[PDB]
């Protein structure tokens, strides 16, 4: 099965700025992370202290201070099909794709107040709800 | 089975009305609540009808309430089912096409239904004959006449328009927003050409199209500080810098190309070298190139040097992204990209079919070439009155101001096009 | 069960024994391939083989001329074609029995090329308005026809011949063809046909115009090569004796200002409607059509050209069009038919249903591309 | 196997003796004894010849005899035997038919006889080859030379018939039989068109068959009381009223399609007008009739008013019972049964291949068009002799009365033919 | 496993759907048949079947046409569109993604050209010649090209137009030739066509001697008509004026004698080396022009003629000759290329690279088959 956007956009930034620092810069301020998935906010943290102690572009040396369990990830990553030189629209495209993610697991919350309206008949109620997360949902894409 | 249906498409259309209102108009215009081949998409269509009628807003609530009241919610799948049709549209804009991807599916369904009870009809009742020949044609044909078609556009419309042109061509004052041409009556209607902006240049070999892009591209690049990009895939590079030669510093074409060259005729091509080599002329001579290949080229010379202009001459020439009809049309919409791209005004010449002839070129002339009539946003058309060496710059099509014939003389010794 | 007379059938071929001149009346009614059985289908060849060069037909000739073409087991043996022989009482009534296998055959046919429409519906989805015009042409060619049986006596004919020599319809706004047609009557097919540039669209146009200022008449022109606003431009331009030179090239002068306030106010009360639209179909026509007369009225209907909608059935389909919106309808052609009329130019006419079969003659100018009297 | 046979038209022979004993003479001409496949039908063949080589007459009874006192009678099936040949014959006219059938038959068993025979002796004698291939020739022609050919007609019975002709051609006195013409010297030899005869009357383009059919059909109508039956299938019923009043009151026809008309042309008008509204003449002018129509409507007209005489404005022209060659030789059969069962004459004009100026007609220019030949018991050929505006009609064809060329003269300005 | 990249391609249909605008440059990149899978094929036909009728691209418009097409199934169904859609996080590098699946498509075709050519060396034995030119052929129409990227500055052009106006190469022998070449350049391929007596071989012949006999240079002529000793005999005509028929018809007067030691000693001094021959292949001139070149100099190539050697294949393969042996190759031809010359005769150029376009006019006497300046 493919990954979801959020998810290739969280992968193909890590693939990045495995390989870049000066993508990695970028990514630390416009992203925490932040990261969505605990194991990509985990090689985030190890990628910054990459730098923040000097290190430069080598994903050699990274998958060697990493702790054995993110390993296997850090290597499927450094692996994956990236163009080292990243578009300006690009980063744009990810880092929203990840910043946002956060927003649509909010919709959820509202999708239950829906569903719960929905079945002690408050058909309205429902509705109202369901307008609102159209505009929610606009709001992102 | 199974009935032609699109469950997809059905769900785009209401899902879109409940993205945006105003997309019940197209579909209403298109369907009627039968052409839905679900019954839960019928009763639906008929609850935002119905709360359209009344004046009411069309949305997600509305047709809740009015779902609700005709006891209908449950079972279309309750609220939660309206929500579904919310994201089930890629594009509210494109409900139209959804609409007609339902009814196209409705009128298969009508032709299906009628085709059999016709057959049915031939086992049972045996009986009459002639009456079921006549109600066989006349069934059949009633499926065609079904389909939303229309409408004619009355006179009074158009005289509207056409005057409101008239009013543009006359009300022509006067700044040139865009790149000038050189010919000042062009750029009058014109302004002149616009960045972004596809211009096709159409003409029946033997009038001129290639002399009269030349023209503009050594106005652009001579006069304004601007760079063009000429990609010429029938003529070399040297041939065509002999034409603007000769036409820069007015010298007899075909004395150069006997030789011959008078003292002066020698001190005139001196000149026209010193001026033509400050301006900033790039020229491609590639024989058949790809779209993908004039498109690189470009992108590194406006990062490189700056762009103005783009030049193509005749587009049935660039060959396709593989090894006529359809492929011509992608190359079109490529060029409207390329133009779109670099902020830069793209003159693609084009060749028009033996149909002039046939009967002063008009659009269904490059329409069997097309879809090139969609993209340009400019289309232009030359036409020499006596085939007074004078020739006519018909714009059929613009954008952004009017439509018309601009006037230039041509003068064959020179190759070249002057004012008027 | 498919429809069938196999009592009809046994008794044709049956009558052919019994009396080798009673096929001459079912040859005339049938052929093989509408029996429904195989078996009568080559009994009924094999019959038609041996009259054809021409030797008796009896059951010996017959017999020996499906055997030379190894079918006589096939169909029965000599077994059945004494039964067939044997069975039949008279051969009087050959054409009753002829005409039960004819009507049968019919409907089967109806019914193969409905089951099929029916079949293409769900596999052809895809090509809809291919599928739709080629229904139509299918049901159609399921029947003939007939012919009732009308004789016209020559004292009919003779009142129609002379009052066809010394204005009844729609006028065209040309007094010597309105001579000759009296003038556009309802429900006729009318095709002018034309080489390039005379003009065939101006023309059009000119008879569009002439009717729609002078008439409360409402006409449809189906222009495919020209645009809406191309053709409204041309009839302005004639209308009001303009310079078309002047109208493209922006420039007016006073004359063609006050000349074209004149010429759009008179080409507003008309009474056109235009469609512009580049390949269209003549279904789409009569939807189009349709909806005009029921909602404004119209009508006379006119195209340019027929070539941009084989040709037959286009051409079959735009009379069904004419005779039922009760208008006249001219189609325009380059170089089933009501009137045909070909085209200082001389307007040449080949076919007229009802009137006078002759030649006009009218004066084109140029520079408003506009036709006029003489 | 199985050797080619027909048992069934050999039983038809041999009944048809018995039915007729003038049947054995045809018989015995197209086939010897040995033909017959089976044993006993050769015996009975034989028996038959014997009796009749005696003078004596062949019956059921003298072959009864022949064959007993031959000890032949048990062997073929006895007398019981016999009569089921009688038995066996549709109709004993058709002898010669059954008969070539029976030699057809014979004549293939020997050339598969002699076929297998050279087969064999490929493979035998191998030994000498030049004599094997040259019997093997002389062998294969002798199978050939077998079938019952000839004879030729001799000059002297030729010359009888000639003679008698031109007898016919002067004893022409004077009576007209059948339905006048108009044409006195056509009825002298036709006298003139008869009840239940098939009329063809043949031309090539441009040599006024058309003409003369009308004139035909309006001197019928406007003279006699008759009603006569005009299908015209090129032409419509106005332009062939067009071309009759023309004819009838001496009225230009160019003049008439060109709107021009004297003060007192227009006067003639109304007097041929006014006599032809009189005549009984009824126009079909529907583009592609099948015969079946043409006979029904023709069938109510003669039970509603009388009816006189069919002429068909070209034959090649009528559609066959479906949707060529075999297509036209039926209707030609049918136009001779509506001839028959309406008692009344029916002129099919007819159009001839590109035969005669491969060369005047003859009967081998619609014999590639057959098979009309036939059918018709009157062929007329058009011939004009300029190609003096005078026109000959050949009458190549006549059952009843002679052979030869009546001739008339034709008048372009009123489409008419005239005596002499 | 064949080369392919299914997420280089499975970012292409995302990125179209995500952005409809992404299907253009992907377009031009691309073609169905370059996808790997048939499914993604399919796919990418269907959308750009979608936009040429021109609908917008999206998952709806797209599943239609599928389906339509009775194929959404086989893709995979609406399941894998959407997987496709959702899992696309952008577009904007569509054409790095494109020329992924563009190159893995070209090594495909690469493998499959040299495993045919591999294979048909064991099935076609039988065709040795026949089979080397072919996988020649095959092996070059794999790589297309391209044109990498430089524009012309109108400076550089102009110089050249300049200067090609008012003998850098090897000189013709004839002087106003010599000006619109000035002479036969190095890796150009010289076409010299003509009708039947002119004559084409006669004009070969003399370049090939006035550029041996009066330069160092080694001319490698190919004579497929005549053979070399027909060849020699012309060209000691034209040296010393020898009047043909009496070479012919042996008697010699005392003028040819001497006229005769004359031009073969002055043609002993050359410089040419021929082959006659009759049919031989553009590579076998390869063969013979490589192994003299490296052995003893050269060169000029001259051939008579090439339509005894489908054209463009040799057309081109003589274009690789040339630029190969930095030489200059003249090819006749009877009535790609650098130089394009047709034939007091008048000798027309209509093409010439870097050379001017113009007319030359040159005499020819018939008794030698020589031609000369004016």
């Amino acid at each position: 099965k493919l990954l979801p956007a959020f998810q290739n956009a969280e992968r193909l930034l890590l693939a990045h700025m495995m390989r870049s620092r000066d993508v990695a810069l970028v990514v630390q301020e416009r992203i925490g992370g932040r990261f969505n998935i605990e194991e990509h906010r985990a090689l985030a943290a190890y990628i910054y202290a990459f730098y923040e102690e000097g290190h430069e572009a080598d994903p050699g040396a990274l998958i060697s201070r990493i702790p054995g369990e993110l390993q296997p990830l850090a290597s499927e990553l450094s692996l994956l099909l990236i163009a080292d030189d990243v578009s300006e629209q690009e980063l744009e495209d990810y880092i929203r794709h990840v910043l946002n993610r956060p927003k649509w697991l909010m919709l959820k919350v509202k999708e239950q107040e829906k569903t719960e309206a929905e079945r002690r008949k408050d058909f309205l109620t429902a509705a109202r709800i369901a307008k609102e997360m159209i505009e929610m949902k606009k709001m992102l894409s | 089975r199974i009935p032609p249906q699109s469950i997809e498409a059905e769900q785009a259309v209401l899902g879109a009305v409940f993205l945006d209102p105003a997309a019940l108009v197209p579909a209403s215009e298109i369907l009627i609540p039968e052409d839905f081949y679900r019954a839960a998409h019928q009763k639906i269509f008929h609850a935002m009808l119905r709360v359209a009628d009344r004046g009411e807003p069309v949305d997600l609530v509305t047709v809740t309430a009015e779902l609700a009241a005709s006891e209908q919610l449950e079972e279309i799948g309750g609220v939660s089912y309206l929500s579904e049709l919310a994201d089930a549209v890629p594009t509210a804009a494109n409900v139209e096409y959804y609409a007609r991807i339902v009814e196209e599916k409705s009128v298969l369904r009508r032709l299906i239904r009628t085709a059999t009870s016709i057959a049915q009809d031939g086992y049972t009742r045996e009986d009459e004959i002639d009456v079921l020949l006549d109600e066989a044609d006349r069934k059949i044909m009633e499926v065609s006449q079904r389909k939303h078609s229309g409408a004619f556009k009355n006179i009074k419309d158009i005289l509207v328009q056409t005057y409101d042109n008239i009013e543009m061509l006359h009300n022509r004052d006067g700044e040139i927003t865009g790149i000038p041409t050189g010919f000042t009556e062009l750029d009058r209607m014109t302004s002149g050409f616009q960045r972004s902006d596809l211009i096709i240049v159409a003409a029946r070999p033997s009038v001129g199209k290639t002399a009269f892009a030349l023209n503009i591209a050594q106005n652009v690049a001579t006069k304004t500080n601007e760079n063009v990009a000429i990609f010429s895939l029938e003529m070399s590079a040297q041939q065509l810098v002999m034409r603007m030669l000769c036409a820069e510093g007015n010298i007899n074409a075909q004395n150069l190309r006997t030789g011959k060259l008078t003292p002066e005729d020698w001190g005139k091509l001196t000149m026209a070298m010193g001026s033509l080599s400050n301006a900033g002329i790039y020229i491609d001579d590639t024989p058949s190139i790809r779209v993908s290949d004039i498109r690189a080229k470009c992108r590194r010379l406006k990062q490189e040097s700056g762009l103005g202009m783009i030049v193509i001459d005749y587009l049935q020439l660039i060959q396709g992204s593989g090894r006529r009809q359809q492929e011509v049309s992608e190359i079109s919409r490529s060029l409207k990209a390329l133009a779109r791209e670099l902020e830069v005004p793209v003159i693609a010449l084009s060749q028009l079919s033996r149909s002039v002839e046939q009967r002063r070129p008009m659009m269904s002339d490059i329409r069997e070439s097309g879809s090139i009539e969609q993209d340009a946003d400019i289309v232009a058309f030359l036409y020499r009155d006596d085939y007074k060496n004078i020739i006519e710059i018909i714009i059929a099509k613009q954008r952004n101001g009017p439509v018309g014939t601009v006037q230039l003389a041509f003068i064959k010794e020179y190759n070249k096009f002057v004012n008027l």
